């Protein structure tokens, strides 16, 4: 007489892609390598009434 | 029996990684939404900004005084527009596009990149205007009180945009504070072809340079044409249940 | 016409050139790569204990002038640290076999009593449960069945009765750190512990020591008070406290500070300070001291203490196990 | 209360699945949906020796 | 008192003056707004319902 | 071995302020949280000393010893870069503290809060709504001096709390009020009224002082008794020749040997666990100084 | 450890986004009577007589029903705890003040 | 790191001055500074502790403490090696102290300034017209009832002095001659109590001690008086009893509110300052001890 | 007073003079010979990052 394992089961990991979800489509992308040595940005506009 | 737990270890210390990058790109997605949702302004006050009429003038005193007064009037009347759709009875469906298309008219659209063309629906044409995130529970009201789906699928870039300090913007980076993006439209325009008026088409080349170049390729998205738009529709509550978080 | 001016800089080169390499930090990562060797390198702890073999000391790289081996025979050592890793310094003791229990936890601290007797051989050493045998169903009776013939430890200790009414017991014993490894042997046991430093055990199927108090003894100050910071480290301490009934022997755990420390265990003793002060005592020249603390180590805060049983003989003991101890022992402060 | 000692952390090959089982299960172990549960963080999480 | 441009943004960028804690037993002040997700649409207009 | 902590602003910080913030370098203050990121909330001791409640320097001491400590490295206008100080590191510290003085070299730091002056230490960030209060770091044997005038300023100024005649004024200001360095008057800020934990660690002062007070040798009293009026010493100057009339009373006894020598055993454990009462804050060790580049080599 | 950093502008000038409160989905104050306790709020103020002011401290409640429970490790030791409450069939109590 | 020192001297060593440091070649010398390449005059305690000037404890202790120590390990002509001692690494350190005191693992070291008589510490080199001093080191234990056991035994000295009828000398001698620790008996020497004050390195030491003992009952009858409020400490109320009745009875009238402040900040200075001192500064831990080898390995 | 710092440590591609320029250098630079100095010792004599 005996007892018996019935299974072993885990849970499967999921990937989530940032470029893949909906919400990509409000925001434009660029890839800065060294951010890391930017201290400002700016952009500037000028119109005429 | 050492072997055996030579790939235990391994597979422990690899799966700590596929944890930490996992963790980066989540923190990525939310970045970006808490991004927007400090950006984004309550109905109630932006519904009136939206009418010319009453500010043609200016704020002055009194244009002031009208508006708080019909801040406090759509604050305390037309909040809480979904549960405000039950009552109503047949006039549901017809009050939603409405008080979603309200939505989208408050927002202002005129932005830079007017000309891009970053995302377009899965049958042709149709770019697509914007996106409405949303829970998961409400995701099904509305997909029942607008009816069926237009095209269920978007197109859009599949990498990002690459800028490079490479060149004469390396020399003004280490001599002076200063860079520059696109030193080449400013030397071709400043000094080799001065006095050229510039034109809306001569200078969209320039404007959207780098973000129009990467291929398509489809996303899983849930599009509805309220009038004039094709909008995207989606719930990003399915990363927060299982990362044991807070939507 | 290459006048020989001073040291050849070609050979300074070569020789600052070992020196320079720090030890290796902030990998970048690409999910491109989604692993590389590189980062294997940074993760990799790279341990001691050999095989014995002639070159399997020199591939594992033992015999390295530094205090932790480090391998790659002349390419290794460039580290010249690990964040200031430690090795352990081990204490040995010679001592009784029928005063120390084997049944005991590798990893509960151990007390030393310092002997007034010169040139002895062999020292007496004591465990928390075994301290509570010699100052005297819970602690007792867990206490009783580890140890029985109460008599061969109050003959370890022959001024036990006058070195607790002067209030000059503690300073006779010395807290030394948990138990790492235990020598079986019929008449002499071979003891050994780690005094300072990462409390860490010497088994060759190598596995993780976690210091163990039992739970009657162990009182978090924390959340017994219960912005305001929260640190990394936190303390262990023990205290040895003369009452009416006998003299004690309990635990505390937080992370405030020395100055805060000391404060709060005059508000946790001031109902036992009133009532051995009342007309139960009088006043006398020796007979004024309370008690004295001392601290252990640190280990970390947030988390790092759990709490199991500890099983002899068909009966159990509630018990706390510390994670990770550090040991860095202070000597005592009186309070009052 | 019923908790662990039921459990054996033995490094068994499991076998993966597609359900999710990641809902609501905090709150579940908090309150008790299962007894003869674990949960190991951090450096725990890893198996076993033999 | 600032241009009301200044209270739109300042109203979802910021949260207002000690605002109370949720899911406690009895409302604190928030301090830390690590999961705090609040608007409080009363303290532009400054009234009572 | 990688020890560093950036502080993201919620909103840009001003142009005038960036000049502030920079002259700040390598100044240690205290962060709540030891994590590579973290928010503006926890940086300064301001969670601590608030414009609105009444300041504790006793509260501020305690929190000091609690937090993690970190020093200045680089300022931009959204993000300050810091690193943690651990117990196993050394680290360069420089002397950028409002209320000027010159470290010894080689001599032993003493981190404090701000004593002689709110507005001092204040870089106040009216962009992100928030005041930054750094800490003040004084060589050891000042730091003391400066902990004993304002413990000492709670008990007297109890007593002569409020008199209309110039009994306040006459030491309390005059002794307590101010510390005086080489060629120079630092004026301290005197709380005017303690509630919190100023009292509570005196309280614990006056517990070694009524056990102490039976413990004194009386082989030292009847020393004194002659020296005051025999011999003339510079430290005997403080009593005129008259000596206290308590000494004539608790000097009646004769001498025992027997007996001081278990006094003296007795006061100096009490003495030793005393010096864990008086610091009440951390204290950093130097190896080195210059005073041309006001960078010191903290421990 | 793993760290990320990005940076973010604005592609045009004005309002880009506008969120909106939908559908309520829960009340969670309970909207009761508790009001807030002044004794705890200002602890230190108090009337001249001991005795007058332990009988109006014991007659309008604040020692078995106050909110922050004061003894030695709040005056001593300066730490708040929260008092009592075992049970509650509305929600999170909402102060009331005067 | 590197922790290494070499002492070049200006003209060589005798062969008797060779091996008079020979025998203290495993022993704990302060340094002047931690660079690689120093001179002799910095290196001993003889800067300090000089013939032309009158010794005193407290700056002994102030020097040892902020200090660098070393550790002896060749000797040669025209030459001395040493190695740092710097926190994170164990040492081997072997017992050459004249006053030989045994030891015990797992001890706590005490460094003291060398309180026996100068030609026990010293080692004199009449090449290079220095003399280095060495700091004892010592079992903590020991260093406690040898400190005050000194520090009274010239208390009484000066009693005995000032007038005969105060004590006997035979007694004085009985009792604080000896010293017994741990089974073993050790006899310290006496020194001679010069006459005068000045003198007598300890004399600072001791005025410290006995000025704060004759001010502790006027203050801390002034502290416990001044911190009666509605709630205090539990204890404050109870230990107020305990105090004798010869202390209570003074009233704080007698003084003016004038010195009161200047006899409460005198007595507060020395009591801090004492505080530190009879924790015994510098100490290191021991792991291990052989009486064979006498090497202790601490760190 | 003489503040003396408006000075730009940017990494340059600098030009070599024979030109001693270390007569009185240290000496000048204390009594203050010229505004707009900077002085860097040790780790700070590196080339400047960018």
């Amino acid at each position: 007489k005996f007892e018996v394992l019935l299974g072993v089961y885990t849970n499967a990991i999921q990937y989530v892609r940032f470029l893949e979800t909906a919400l990509a489509v409000s925001c434009v992308n660029t890839e800065f390598k060294d951010l890391s040595r930017m201290t400002d940005g700016k952009i500037q506009f000028r119109i005429s009434v | 029996v050492e072997y055996a737990e030579y790939v235990g270890a391994v597979k422990t210390v690899a799966s700590a990684l596929q944890f930490g990058v996992d963790a980066l790109e989540r923190g990525l997605i939310n970045t970006v939404l808490s991004v927007k949702l400090r950006h984004a302004p309550p109905m109630f006050i932006l519904q009136t900004l939206a009418d010319p009429t009453f500010t043609e003038r200016g704020f002055s005193k009194t244009v002031k005084s009208d508006l708080i007064a019909m801040f406090k009037r759509h604050l305390l009347e037309h909040s809480f527009f979904l549960d405000r759709a039950e009552n109503m009875g047949s006039g549901f469906s017809q009050y939603v596009r409405s008080r979603l298309s309200e939505m989208v008219a408050a927002v202002s659209g005129e932005s830079v990149l007017k000309g891009v063309s970053t995302y377009t629906t899965a049958k042709g044409g149709e770019p697509v205007g914007g996106v409405f995130i949303v829970t998961d529970n409400v995701l099904r009201q509305l997909l029942t009180f607008l009816g069926e789906e237009a095209d269920n699928q978007i197109m859009g870039p599949s990498s990002y945009a690459s800028f490079v300090v490479r060149g004469e913007n390396l020399v003004t980076a280490v001599s002076y504070g200063r860079v520059m993006r696109t030193f080449e439209h400013f030397m071709a325009r400043i000094v080799d072809s001065p006095e050229k008026a510039g034109s809306t088409k001569s200078d969209l080349p320039a404007v959207a340079a780098g973000v129009e170049d990467q291929p398509r390729v489809p996303i899983s998205a849930a599009v509805i044409k309220l009038g004039n738009h094709a909008v995207a529709v989606e719930s990003l509550q399915k990363m927060y249940n299982d990362t044991q978080s807070p939507y | 016409m290459k006048v020989q001016g001073s040291v050849d800089r070609r050979r300074l080169q070569r020789r600052i050139a070992g020196l320079l390499p720090p030890p290796a930090r902030r990998l970048n990562i690409s999910r491109g790569s989604e692993f590389t060797r590189d980062v294997r390198g940074l993760v990799e702890e790279h341990a001691q204990a050999s095989s014995l073999s002639a070159a399997a000391v020199w591939r594992a790289g033992l015999l390295a002038p530094g205090e932790v081996a480090v391998a790659g025979g002349g390419s290794g050592g460039g580290s010249f640290s690990w964040s200031g890793w430690r090795p352990p310094v081990f204490g040995d003791f010679l001592i009784h076999a029928s005063s120390f229990n084997n049944a005991e936890a590798t990893g509960t601290p151990l007390f030393q009593f310092k002997q007034s007797d010169p040139f002895s051989g062999v020292d007496a050493v004591f465990t928390p449960l075994s301290l509570f045998i010699l100052m005297n169903g819970g602690l007792t009776r867990m206490a009783n069945l580890l140890y029985d013939s109460p008599a061969t430890l109050a003959d370890l200790v022959p001024d036990f009765g006058r070195l607790v009414a002067d209030r000059r017991f503690h300073n006779f014993i010395t807290p030394v750190g948990p138990l790492v490894e235990n020598i079986k042997s019929t008449y002499l046991n071979k003891i050994t512990t780690v005094v300072h430093g990462p409390v860490v055990s010497k088994a060759i199927p190598r596995s993780t020591v976690k210091v163990t108090v039992p739970q009657e003894a162990f009182v978090d100050l924390d959340a017994w008070l219960s912005l305001q910071p929260c640190p990394a480290d936190a303390r262990l301490y023990v205290a040895l406290t003369y009452e009416e009934a006998g003299p004690r022997f309990t635990f505390f755990q937080s992370s405030r500070g020395h100055c805060q420390i000391m404060n709060i265990l005059r508000i946790y003793y001031s109902p036992s300070i009133m009532h051995r002060y009342a007309v139960v005592q009088p006043l006398h020249i020796e007979e004024l001291t309370f008690g004295a603390v001392a601290c252990l180590g640190t280990f970390s805060a947030t988390d790092g203490w759990r709490r199991s049983a500890f099983n002899y003989r068909g009966s159990s003991l509630p018990v706390v196990e510390i994670d990770s101890f550090y040991s860095n022992v202070s000597d005592w402060e009186v309070i009052l | 209360m019923a908790s662990n000692e039921g459990v054996e952390n033995r490094p068994f090959p499991y076998l993966t699945v597609d359900a999710d089982l990641l809902s609501n299960l905090r709150q579940s172990a908090a309150e008790g949906l299962f007894h003869s549960f674990d949960l190991l963080v951090g450096k725990d999480a890893r198996e076993a020796g033999i | 008192n600032r241009g009301l441009y200044n209270m739109v943004n300042e109203y979802s960028q910021r949260l207002g003056g000690h605002p109370a804690t949720s899911n406690t037993e009895v409302q604190f002040v928030v301090i830390a707004g690590t999961d705090v997700f609040l608007e409080q649409p009363c303290s532009f207009l400054q009234e009572a319902f | 071995m990688d020890l560093k902590v950036v502080v993201s602003l919620s909103s840009r910080l001003y142009t005038d302020e960036i000049a502030k913030m920079q002259q700040r370098i390598g100044c240690i203050l205290p962060l709540a949280s030891t994590h590579g990121t973290q928010n503006v909330q926890g940086l300064g001791l301001g969670q601590v000393y608030s414009l609105e409640t009444v300041p504790d320097y006793v509260s501020m001491y305690n929190y000091l010893s609690d937090c993690t400590l970190a020093v200045l490295d680089e300022v931009s206008v959204d993000s300050l870069i810091l690193t943690k100080i651990v117990p196993g590191q050394t680290y360069a510290i420089k002397n950028k503290y409002q209320p000027f003085f010159q470290w010894h070299g080689t001599g032993s730091l003493s981190v404090m809060p701000p004593v002689f002056g709110r507005e001092h230490a204040t870089v106040k960030l009216e962009s992100n709504d928030v005041d930054i209060v750094f800490p003040m770091v004084l060589p050891t044997p000042i730091a003391e001096e400066v902990l004993q005038k304002i413990l000492l300023f709670n008990v007297y100024s109890r007593v002569v709390m409020q008199a209309p005649g110039n009994a306040d004024m006459l030491d309390v200001h005059m002794h307590l009020g101010s510390v005086s360095y080489l060629g120079h008057h630092y004026e301290l800020a005197l709380p005017e009224v303690p509630g919190p934990l100023g009292l509570a660690l005196l309280d614990n002062l006056s517990l070694y002082f009524c056990i102490m007070v039976t413990l004194l040798p009386r082989a030292s009293m009847r020393l004194v008794r002659g020296l005051i009026r025999h011999e003339h010493h510079d430290l005997l100057n403080l009593f005129q020749e008259m000596v206290p009339d308590e000494i004539a009373r608790i000097d009646l006894d004769d001498l025992s040997v027997a007996d001081d020598l278990s006094r003296m055993r007795v006061m100096m454990t009490y003495l030793q666990s005393l010096a864990s009462l008086f610091n009440l804050g951390p204290r950093l060790a130097t190896a080195a100084y210059s005073q041309e580049t006001l960078t010191a080599t903290c421990w | 450890e793993v760290h990320h950093e990005m940076a973010s502008i604005d592609t045009g000038l004005s309002y880009s986004s506008t969120m909106t409160p939908a559908r309520v989905a829960a009340i969670t104050t309970d909207m009761g009577i508790h009001t807030q306790d002044f004794f705890s709020v200002f602890p230190a103020e108090a009337f001249g007589n001991q005795q007058v002011n332990d009988y109006i401290k014991a007659k309008v409640g604040a020692q078995r029903n106050g909110t922050l429970l004061r003894d030695p490790r709040t005056y001593l030791a300066g730490m708040t705890n929260v008092n009592g409450a075992p049970g509650l069939c509305h929600g999170q109590q909402a102060t009331c003040e005067i």
